[PDB]
Formats: C-alpha cells, sequence, structure tokens
RNA sequence: AAUGGGUCAGCGACUUAUAUUCAGUGGCAAGCUUAACCGUAUAGGGUAGGCGUAGCGAAAGCGAGUCUUAAUAGGGCGUU
RNA sequence: ACCAAACCGAUGCAAACUCCGAAUACCCAGAAGUGCCGAGCAUGGGAGACACACGGCGGGUGCUAACGUCCGUCGUGAAAAGGGAAACAACCCAGACCGCCAGCUAAGGUCCCAAAGUUGUGGUUAAGUGGUAAACGAUGUGGGAAGGCUUAGACAGCUA
RNA sequence: GGGGCUCAAACCACACACCGAAGCUGCGGGUGUCACGUAAGUGACGCGGUAGAGGAGCGUUCUGUAAGCCUGUGAAGGUG
RNA sequence: UCCUAAAGAGUAACGGAGGAGUACGAAGGUGCGCUCAGACCGGUCGGAAAUCGGUCGCAGAGUAUAAAGGCAAAAGCGCGCUUGACUGCGAGACAGACACGUCGAGCAGGUACGAAAGUAGGUCUUAGUGAUCCGGUGGUUCUGUAUGGAAGGGCCAUCGCUCAACGGAUAAAAGGUACUCCGGGGAUAACAGGCUGAUACCGCCCAAGAGUUCAUAUCGACGGCGGUGUUUGGCACCUCGAUGUCGGCUCAUCACAUCCUGGGGCUGAAGCCGGUCCCAAGGGUAUGGCUGUUCGCCAUUUAAAGUGGUACGCGAGCUGG
RNA sequence: GCUUGACGAUCAUAGAGCGUUGGAACCACCUGAUCCCUUCCCGAACUCAGAAGUGAAACGACGCAUCGCCGAUGGUAGUGUGGGGUCUCCCCAUGUGAGAGUAGGUCAUCGUCAAGC
C-alpha cells in the first residue's frame, strides 16, 4: 500500500562482446543464472560469471541440443 | 576519381556526428569548396551529411 | 512594476607574519644550506640542525631486502 | 424447460506477457582521407560548478491540463551579438578580430508604411475565407470515378 | 502589425528574376598558434563569450640610478 | 527483485509492484543411489481428492525463502564418509568518486570422497547488513623509558554495544513563544496578477422518453462536443530592501449571457395574463428589520428591484464593525 | 561393399503419429541364485553362473505425409537522418525494414572405427 524502495542496479551484461581480444582471467559475461553457457575456454563462476581462462578472441556459437547460447573462446 | 563538395548549410545546430564528418571530409566554413576522393569510405561522409552540401561531382 | 544609487569631490575592500607545496629563475652540486650567536656589523665566522645520497617492515631487525606460514614454495613495496 | 467448469474454432488487448523481432545506439578489429596541427591518454599547478531554462523527440506523473513536475536524448539561451517570426532569453537562419558609401546569398520576403515582381502560365476560393474553433448541420461551388431512370417518351408541371 | 487588397496584395501548383545577416566574397588592417625561414617573412588555419585558467601591459606615490637632468627666460597643479 | 528505462551500462519522481535484517553440521562438499506434475480411475469405513497398483504423459512440478533470470552433465530426495563451510595465496578482470564490493588456478599444509580421469576455497544466482574510536578474549618472534622482568603498547585472530537519521554529529537530547529578536527569500505559502480549465458556469448535438393523441409548444434520461475565464482548485511565473484584509460609504466605468421599457417568431397563445426563443445596451433598475457581513431570511414597495468584468473596481477618498 | 555396432559432428526441412520385419553377428528378454552383491520389502531393479529357449512384446533400423517444423516474393507496421503539417498524430525526401499470413520439403544430412558377409 506504499510502493517506493528498487534496487541499486547490479551492471549485469555481457562484458568484452564477440569479436575481441581476450587475456586468460578476464570477465566475459556478467550473468544473472547462465542465459549464455561456458565454450571452450571460459570458465563459470559461482554466480555464474564466465571468465576466460585461455587467451584469444571470444566467438558467441549457438550449439547443440537445447539451444544453448555458448561463450567460446578460440585462440586465434 | 575525384568528386568536389561544397558546404551550403551551417554546423551550428547540427548533431556532433554530422559535423564530423564534414570536418572531416576537409570543409570549414559556407561556400568552401574541397576536392574528395570518391573512396566509398569518403562518400559516406557525403552522405552522412547530404543535406549541408552540394555535389557538383 | 525586482535590488542599489539625488549629485559632485575626497576616502573606501585580497594585506602581513610564520610554516609549507608547485612553477619559473639563479648559486652550488653527491652534496647543499646554515639558526641563534660572534662580528671594527648587509662582509666574515658559526654547519647545532634541516633536507639529499636506500629501502622494506607495526616492530626487533635485515639491507639492494622483510612479512607469512612448519614452509628459502607462490605476490606487495623498493632497487643501477 | 434450468444449467455445467474443461475441450474445438472464430475474435480482441498488457509497463511489470513473449513463439518472434528491427531501425538506431553501443562494443570490437582493420582501412583511405580529413583534423589547425592537433584530436586521445597519463602525471602535476589553478579553478569554477555542484538552484538551470525552454524547444524537438522518447516516456513516467497530471486531465496524453499547465511557461506543472520528474527522467532519457538532442539543440539553443545561460555564456551569442546580427537577419527573420509586428513587438518576442530558449523558435528559424547564422556564430560578430578591426575598417569600407563594394558584391553574392540564408531564413524570410518583393502594393504602400518598408529594401525587392502591382512578374509570367494554369486553376481554386465571394467569406475579408485568407486574417482563431469542435461535435454536427445545409440544392455554397471546383474536380473525379461510378450507378439506377434515360424519346418503345423519366424527376417537378394539363382535360377520363 | 497598419493602410488596404477580391481574374488578388488570398490559397494551390510550376517557371524565372530580385531584395535581404556582422553569413560568404572582394579590398585595406596585429601577430593568436603552428610549420618553414642559417631566423625579415612569407605561408596555413583561427580570433562571440560568463564563472574561470593562462599570457602581456599602462598609469600613480615612494627609494636607488640623483650632489645627475629640467626649472623663475617660469616647476608641480589647474584649464583649453 | 521486476516495471518505468528509450533491444550495451546507467537513469528520476511522496511513480507502479512485491521482499529482506535469515536459514543449513545437511538443505555443503563428495562418493554412491535416484527423477516431475497433470488428466485418465479401482469403492465394504478416505469415494473432488490418500496408501498405490499400472495404462495415454508431452516441465505445466520441484528449487529453504520475494521477484527476475536459470536449469537433466540435474541446479530435488535417500544413504555412506564423516569435511574443501580448507590454510597460504593469487595471474587477470568486472564494478567503481572514495571507503567498500564481485569473479577467479597451480605447489604445499594437507584433505573427505571415487577403485580412477577428476570434482570440491560452502548453498541455482542476486537480499539476510554496519565503518572508525574505545573496550573484552586467545595467541605472538615484536616493543618493553637505567638493567633483568612485568605493566602498557603493536601485530595476528576473534567478541561486544549501537550506530535501522542504516558513509554511523555526542557516552548522554523534549517543548512553547499571540512577548518575541536578528539575518535572508518571492530557491517558498497566504491576498492580488499570470499560465491552465479538472471544477464551476453557459450554449449545442443525437432523442429513449412525457406532453391525455403528437420526440422537438414546453421538458428531456443515456451519452456527446464546445465556449467563457465567471470560483473551488492545480502551478509557483511576478511581487517578502512591504503589491497593507472582508463589508459598508462615496464615486463609478465597461460588457450583454436583458430585470424593466421598445420591435418580433412559435405556442399545448380565446381574451386578461403567460411559456419559450430571437432582435435590442438608449435610459432606468428599492426602502427597512436581523446580522460585522457579501449573501441570505423576512416586512412593505416598484414598471423593474438583472447578471458579470474592472487588484472578488475604488483605504496617498472615508470608515474600521 | 551392405547389415549392424561404438562414442560423436548438426540440433523439433532432423520431430511425433499410422505397416513390414532381423536371428547370425549384435540387441532385449529368458533359466535361476548356488558362489560377488542388489534390497527404504525384490534378481522385472540390478549383480551374474549362463546360453536351455526366443524374435511378437522389448528395442532397432526399414514403410507410409495428416500434423508439428522450416518458409519465399510482394506488401504492410516500425524506424536513422533532413524537411513539413490540420502536431495527444501523421506526411514527404532518403536509408533501412519486420512480425503474422501466402505454393509446399520431408519417415533428414554428415564423420571416423570395427567385427562379419
Amino acid at each position: 500500500t506504499r510502493n517506493g524502495r528498487d534496487s541499486e542496479s547490479k551492471r549485469l551484461g555481457v562484458k568484452l562482446f564477440g569479436g575481441q581480444a581476450v587475456k586468460a582471467g578476464n570477465i566475459l559475461v556478467r550473468l544473472r543464472g547462465t542465459k549464455f553457457h561456458a565454450g571452450y575456454g571460459v570458465g563459470l563462476g559461482k554466480d555464474h560469471t564466465l571468465f576466460a581462462k585461455v587467451d584469444g578472441v571470444v566467438k558467441f556459437e549457438t550449439k547443440g541440443a537445447f539451444g544453448r547460447k555458448y561463450v567460446s573462446i578460440v585462440a586465434a | 576519381a575525384t568528386v568536389k563538395v561544397t558546404l551550403v548549410k551551417s554546423l551550428n545546430g547540427r548533431l556532433a556526428n554530422h559535423k564530423a564528418c564534414v570536418k572531416g571530409l576537409g570543409l570549414r566554413r559556407i561556400n568552401h569548396t574541397v576536392e574528395v576522393q570518391d573512396t566509398p569510405e569518403n562518400r559516406g561522409m557525403i552522405n552522412k551529411a547530404y543535406y549541408l552540401l552540394r555535389v557538383e561531382g
């Protein structure tokens, strides 16, 4: 019966978009529950943060059954 | 091969993107004529600011 | 149709001291500079001190190296 | 005779619905040219600001009221004069270093006040419409497609 | 906006002219920056502006230069 | 946590919706085991539905908790071990004014587990929180005011109480002022002006209807569309280095949406009177009893006692209830 | 060379639904629990001594296109920029451009490896 009190807006989203060079520790997707999945060299942190585990460029394939949007990094 | 554009309107209330298309094309004030190479990456600045210019060819 | 001034002439508001930082400009230079004070006194003496030449650590300490942990194994700070 | 959730088809609509899904914007890499001689970045010295306004657009709020108010994004005024909008921070054009009794234009204009066409061709409009306005109402007039009755003699007008 | 306008001085099209800004061009004017110039020297791009930053100056009174120089053949001051 | 929020982040409102101030020694790791809900149906105690036995199933279930987003390589239960809800760290990022915050291996201390590749630095994810200063506690190799010690201090680990005005003024915090004072403001209210017109007021459009028949002589439900700025608002644009109230008095001036007088149309207008609608602003348009009144209610008039604007006209004209 | 295995490329043009089959190899059962153990009670789970039996069920490829699923072209809605209007909305220039709908493919297309014919 009283409105107010929005939260503080967590800055989620795809950082470091899908052609960019990476180093092997970079947060690659901030994410609220694996809207994107883990490809070849990426890591899947505890809060479903995708992180590059090797160097290269990030690809963003769609692959497999279930229609998974993948994030894979290819050492190119 | 070579196109020549003239600036016929101002840059005053124009968008910051469009006047950067006119400065980057070589133009400085009204009725100034430059001779521009006809590469398509040069012609795209002529097209983003088509309304400010006159393109004699 | 918001403030102030009737007008003239005088007056009337970023200063000074002491610490400090940065810039410019100089003297000396791995050193530089003195404070009180002394002085037939803006000279000259007086180098107590201050800063510089080495850092790291809370510290003992060790030093071109500590901390930590049973661990000289893994990073931060410094270094011609 | 009352009715009856669900199911089949037809049919709508959501800011907190989405099987879908752009333009743009944003991120990245590589390239020519331009940059006023730099634009970008980094460290230092000095700030000022931390009450903005209105206009276009995209929305909340309000009454899709307010020169209301709260955001986004532009442009302007703030801090910008000159020409136009009669006069008119914020709209349109344009950004004033100084001089000229030189010439071309922009927005806007060209009968007189008032600088320039009483300009040409073709139409429309009789209300001073222009030069303020809604539901709705009328043989006001211009244009255009079509239809039914149409000299075996229609619509309003004569002697069974 | 007013006078006033009715085959328009209104509206709709199209054509051609013209006027109109501190815009643009012509012509004459500093250095603002920068590149060149063994530094005479021209070029090129600029030059609205509040808060504010930067850079350069003028004038007043005093001290040194000054026991100089000017001044009663006329100073400062005042008025042209 | 969603919306607003404009398909990258971000993004305001006393805008619209909900939540949190925790749980968990298993609800974690791992080993191992294992996959929903729905309708369909079988009546001697439940008969919509249980026990669940098995047929079409077509995530619609479940997740400790709000909502969003996620899932089966399960991201729910059973059970063993009984601990990785590890210690030292940490390349590199994300967020970011700062303080904070978020994500993340390999060697060892060393590990549960698996017989092993390997997974494990808590939980499907994002809330479940609190700086510093003072104290408390357990370590310590550090310091230990002549020296040896202690005291006190430092470092490391952890607790408190209470900062929910939740970046926390102090260990410790309620009012009155019509007796008031000062400094400011039209960054901001009251009067008046201005913008707007919900609201009020006045017109108009369709006409169910009543009007004894007959929508339109009068009246009109349901809805519609406008005008006037006429007041209740709304706004905070002017005015706070002052624009001094309501009413009466005195004087007015304009409007026409006309109260009287003048000219007309229609009538459910016989006449006398009226009703209603046009046209018309020339001149007229009370006096008193009550009340501070405007109004109002009353008494008696009049041809008629109109409605509005003018800073709700008028206080450098008056009064001052 | 085909049958069929064995993990995988690609993910409802590959999916579900309606016939014929294969016995030798493979595959599910089957005979039973003695020796491992599986049981919130069980050998249908699953562990297996197995190979007495069996090819329908079980699954497997192999049939058949109603349905799902893809889906043009053209238009339309939206929209960047520039300019208009009678401006709570649309139009013009220009760039771009869906969603839904509109004949119909299909019982998919691939790759390595092996026992057998």
